[PDB]
């Protein structure tokens, strides 16, 4: 039982971490004013479904530590939701990043409605009916249990098409970024530090993972699989946060000239 | 009263060596990049060098490099301007010229032709 | 020269012009400085902060 | 030339009579007159407002003589008219040019004006005559940008110009009454005398001239300032006026006494001043910066009492109402702050 | 106190109004890239883009650009320079055919150096346009004029091993050339950091491609700025 005790103490400091991080770079860039803008809009809700996923685990964690009729089945829908929405929001951003790279003409308004639209109530568009098909085809007292593979398919192929038009998006940008780099010596190191960067704002450590460690061989390998996956999962919340506002240039010129108006 | 006084041209040979100096006055001397400036008989002011605020950084234009030489003495608020082998086509008035705004790298409208902090001019010529 | 001579006599006798002037002395103006801005202190928003209830930016 | 060269000596001559004339009426200094007078303290003004709406750089901002409503221009090519009290817009007026350097407010309320890259100053007729607003006149003499603007009253205005010189204007006729020259380098502001007889200009050359309005004649040249002058303003009494450059200085020069009072100036302070002001009893002198504060200066005494830093750009413009109720600030992050 | 409310009532009214239409005017700023055209008088700037300020807007791939040439200016440029520090570029022409002819090409480098390290222009790109390619290349195959008359330095230069010259060209002209636009480049890279960038461009003054390599510089110029933001680059 100790072999998956070291998985859930890493598994929950990370989540903890990533909570506490996501909160206070949320009331970081709420509060400042000069930061207002539409990549840091899209960041504040990239952060928010980081939030929700985070404490729809914490829930979780909760009911099983104190373990049926409409908290089990409600809990799962929102459980599924978050996830989605979550992998939908990497998304968005993924295509907003995509958009100033390689497009010209956009409205501002439409296109943050539409970017809205598509990081919350898309996600909602296919959980919604595999809830039903979960109510009533199987009609299972908990929809937390899984009995048919295909009534699954409702909810993996949109999150597994998201992953993969976003790793094509990261693809796309790094391409650019390499294109950029050759036309100013040491173009590797910063090609790796912005590759680095970049795989947590657009999830794609899920795919790399995928590819790299084959899920059908079992072991050893398993235990350090495993461990790697849950950690990564865990840190990227907390990962995002620091790359994105901790350490982003605009954030701290912003606490200098905070701080250097209370010295004046 | 932002004064520059330049003086030490006149009448030298070919391939003579002249010094031309150059007293300010009205401001902080150390704060500001100098410049020298040139107008051929006939022509437009030319920029000829320039020296920074400690004199570290120092830039000539290509038909007089290797042979001017540009200094300055903070204590003394001068500017200085020597010359070894002068030509023919040397022959015009000098300017010395301060850039616009102190602590700067920048330093415009230096050869305008109606430009102030810009002194009266000596006059250099070179014949036989 | 040509034309700059034009503004040499401009120069010279906007210079006449302003050296024949009545200058008073530093410390009278300076005294009439000081008595202005006490004859006014009491009118200066600025220099004693208004109560809000006539400040009409709060 | 003999000629040029003894019209230089003499002009030298000139110059050193002058220099000597008054350094003769330098019995004492002012910071040794209001030595004994007891410091301001400390000024501590907050932003009361934050007026948003501009898409770029702001150059230019005027109160009106009812200290509620300002005319701001922004390099957008918009004017907006601004309800200080609520912060609401009165008027947004779209630029025929967007290089828009200057405004003015006219003292009646009927009128703005706005001048720029294009050498043309445009007054809008902001009464209703039908509902909008449109352009009255353009004024298109002078032969370089406009730098700034001011309102003798309706139907008379003075431009100063990049072509180094000032203009008195009719605004029926169109045509310049009076032309301002003897500045060697672009004016950048000027400041209209309390009674609108005189007013000083300050240019690219170092140097103040004090003009009358009516003979159109440079009454007196002040020099000491070590680069150009970007802001200009007189002191509320009329005897006096308060010059920013951007030799990182401010300096006080006397009308009567000919010559500089006092020098406003700090070590840490290596930036140009963009704008100059005094407070209604011009005890206070505000100045803006290239480093995006403002700071209060005692008029009597060289000490700072107080800093306005609330912009994120180059502070570019500054006002106090009439009355001396309120500061307003211009920067180029787009924004107008009301102080207090 | 009635009045006051419909007072208010109607100033926010106005006020609302006058928001619709500053977002429609914002919409309309963001979608268009300015740009400041500078260079001499013989530059060949006229022909290219063939009153205070002159204005052309040409659209190029559905992109709207707008153009403004200063026209009715004094020589000094120190004061009203300033008001294109948020411009998208600013396109620098220079005629190359004047290496001798007042050396001409030497204030045209001093002019790009007070632009380059100038603090408000510090994050504004420039397009570089090397003019009068055709004027410089029969200078050069004239022989009549040397470079290093006025250039001592193009003596001991050599043409760099990544220039691409035409195929019809002298290997004296390429390397006039690209000595040229190193010497610009010099200035470029010294103290230009990652804030704004240099786009050395060998033109003609009537080239048909010319709006094509603003159209191509100001994309590159767009986003390496987004991808500054992202702080990928």
């Amino acid at each position: 039982e100790e072999q998956l005790l070291f998985l859930y103490i890493i598994y929950t400091v990370g989540y903890a971490l990533s909570f506490s991080a996501l909160v206070i770079a949320s009331a970081i860039l709420l509060g400042f004013r000069h930061l207002h803008c539409t990549r840091n809009y899209i960041h504040l809700n990239l952060f928010a479904s980081f939030i929700l996923r985070a404490l729809s685990v914490f829930i979780k964690d909760a009911a099983l530590k104190w373990m049926d009729s409409l908290s089990c089945r409600l809990v799962f829908l929102l459980m599924q939701y978050c996830v989605a929405a979550n992998y939908y929001w990497l998304l968005v951003e993924g295509v907003y990043l995509y958009t100033l790279l390689a497009f010209s003409v956009f409205s501002e308004q439409w296109i943050f409605r539409l970017y809205v639209s598509i990081g919350w109530g898309v996600p909602l568009l296919f959980v919604v009916p595999w809830g039903i098909v979960k109510y009533l085809y199987e009609d299972e007292g908990c929809w937390t249990r899984n009995s048919n593979m295909n009534y699954w398919l409702i909810i993996r192929l949109p999150i597994l098409f998201a992953i993969g038009v976003n790793f094509l998006i990261f693809v796309r940008v790094i391409c650019i970024v390499v294109s950029k780099l050759k036309a100013n010596t040491d173009i590797k190191c910063r090609l790796a530090k912005s590759t680095l960067t970049l795989i947590p704002l657009l999830g794609t450590h899920e795919v790399i993972f995928a590819f790299v460690m084959d899920e059908h061989a079992r072991g050893t390998l398993r235990f350090i699989k495993l461990f790697t996956e849950l950690s990564f999962t865990s840190f990227q919340g907390l990962m995002v946060a620091i790359l994105y506002c901790f350490v982003n240039n605009e954030v701290q010129l912003e606490f200098r000239k905070s701080w250097e108006r209370w010295r004046l | 009263q932002v004064q520059l006084q330049e003086s030490g041209g006149g009448l030298v040979q070919p391939g003579g060596s002249l010094r031309l100096s150059c007293a300010a006055s009205g401001f902080t001397f150390s704060n500001y990049k100098m410049n020298w400036v040139r107008q051929a008989p006939g022509k437009g002011l030319e920029w000829v060098s320039d020296i920074s605020q400690s004199g570290a950084s120092i830039s000539y234009t290509g038909s007089v490099k290797g042979r001017f030489t540009i200094s300055r003495d903070n204590a003394k608020n001068t500017l200085y301007l020597q010359m070894n082998s002068l030509k023919p086509e040397d022959t015009a008035v000098y300017y010395c010229a301060r850039c616009p705004a102190p602590f700067t790298r920048d330093c415009f409208d230096v050869t305008s032709t109606t430009y102030a902090y810009r002194g009266q001019g000596t006059q250099v010529t070179v014949s036989s | 020269n040509t034309a700059s001579i034009a503004q040499a006599r401009k120069l010279v006798e906007q210079l006449k012009m302003e050296a024949n002037i009545d200058r008073i002395k530093v410390s009278k103006a300076a005294a009439d400085l000081m008595a202005y801005c006490e004859a006014h202190a009491k009118e200066d928003p600025l220099l004693t902060p208004v109560p809000a209830s006539e400040n009409p930016f709060r | 030339q003999s000629e040029l060269d003894q019209l230089r000596q003499e002009a030298e001559q000139l110059k050193n009579q002058i220099r000597d004339a008054r350094k003769a009426c330098a019995d004492a200094t002012l910071s040794q007159i209001t030595n004994n007078i007891d410091p301001v303290g400390r000024i501590q003004m907050r932003t009361r407002r934050t007026l948003r709406g501009h898409l770029a750089k702001i150059y230019a901002m005027h109160w009106g003589t009812d200290s509620r409503l300002l005319v701001s221009a922004s390099q957008d090519g918009k004017l907006i008219i601004w309800d200080s009290y609520t912060t609401n817009k009165v008027h947004a007026i779209p630029l025929r040019s967007s290089w828009v350097m200057t405004c003015a407010y006219a003292p009646s309320g009927n009128y703005v004006a706005c001048g720029g890259l294009d050498n043309i100053c445009s007054i809008y007729n902001l009464k209703t005559r039908e509902g909008n607003v449109r352009v009255s006149r353009e004024l298109a003499g002078h032969t370089g940008y406009l730098s700034c603007c001011r309102f003798l009253d309706d139907n008379q205005i003075v431009t100063s110009s990049g072509d180094t010189t000032c203009a008195l204007w009719d605004i029926e006729t169109g045509q310049q009454t009076t032309t301002f020259t003897g500045h060697t380098g672009d004016v950048m502001s000027l400041s209209l005398a309390p009674d609108t007889r005189l007013f000083v200009s300050g240019a690219c050359d170092a140097s103040a001239k004090l003009w009358d309005v009516r003979e159109g004649m440079c009454r007196q040249t002040f020099t000491g300032h070590e680069s150009d002058i970007n802001a200009i303003c007189f002191f509320p009494n009329g005897n006096a006026f308060a010059t920013g450059s951007d030799d990182a200085t401010c300096r006080l020069f006397d009308l009567r006494a000919d010559q500089e009072l006092m020098t406003y100036s700090h070590d840490n302070i290596i930036c140009g001043i963009t704008s100059v002001s005094f407070s209604k009893s011009g005890r206070l002198l505000l100045a803006g910066y290239d480093d995006f504060n403002c700071n209060v200066w005692d008029a009597l005494k060289a000490d700072r009492a107080g800093v306005l830093a609330g912009h994120d750009n180059r502070v570019s413009c500054l006002g106090v109402t009439d009355d001396g109720m309120a500061v307003a600030t211009g920067s180029w992050d787009s924004f107008l702050k009301i102080w207090n | 106190t009635e009045d006051q409310r419909n007072e208010e009532k109607a100033q926010r009214e106005a006020n609302k109004k006058i928001e619709k239409q500053l977002q429609k005017d914002k919409q309309v700023y963001r979608a268009t890239h300015r740009l400041l055209l500078l260079g001499a008088g013989e530059s060949g700037k006229n022909t290219i883009v063939k009153s205070g300020i002159f204005e052309t807007k040409f659209q190029v791939d559905k992109v709207n650009f707008h153009m403004f040439d200063v026209g009715a200016q004094r020589d000094e440029r120190r004061k009203w320079i300033q008001c294109f520090n948020d411009v998208t570029a600013i396109i620098f022409v220079v005629a190359s055919s004047s290496y001798n002819m007042t050396n001409r090409l030497q204030a045209a480098l001093k002019l790009f150096d007070s632009i380059w390290n100038n603090k408000w222009l510090r994050d504004t790109s420039v397009i570089l346009f090397l003019n009068k390619q055709d004027l410089l290349a029969e200078k050069v195959l004239a022989g009549k004029s040397k470079i290093e008359d006025y250039f001592p330095e193009f003596a001991r230069y050599t043409t760099p091993e990544d220039a691409t010259p035409e195929p019809g060209e002298d290997p004296r002209v390429t390397r006039a050339k690209y000595f040229i636009r190193d010497e610009f480049l010099r200035i470029s890279t010294a103290s230009g950091d990652g804030r704004h960038y240099c786009y050395p461009h060998f033109t003609c003054s009537v080239d048909t491609e010319n709006i094509r390599r603003v159209f191509n510089d100001c994309r590159d110029i767009i986003q390496r700025m987004h991808l500054r933001q992202y702080e990928l680059l």
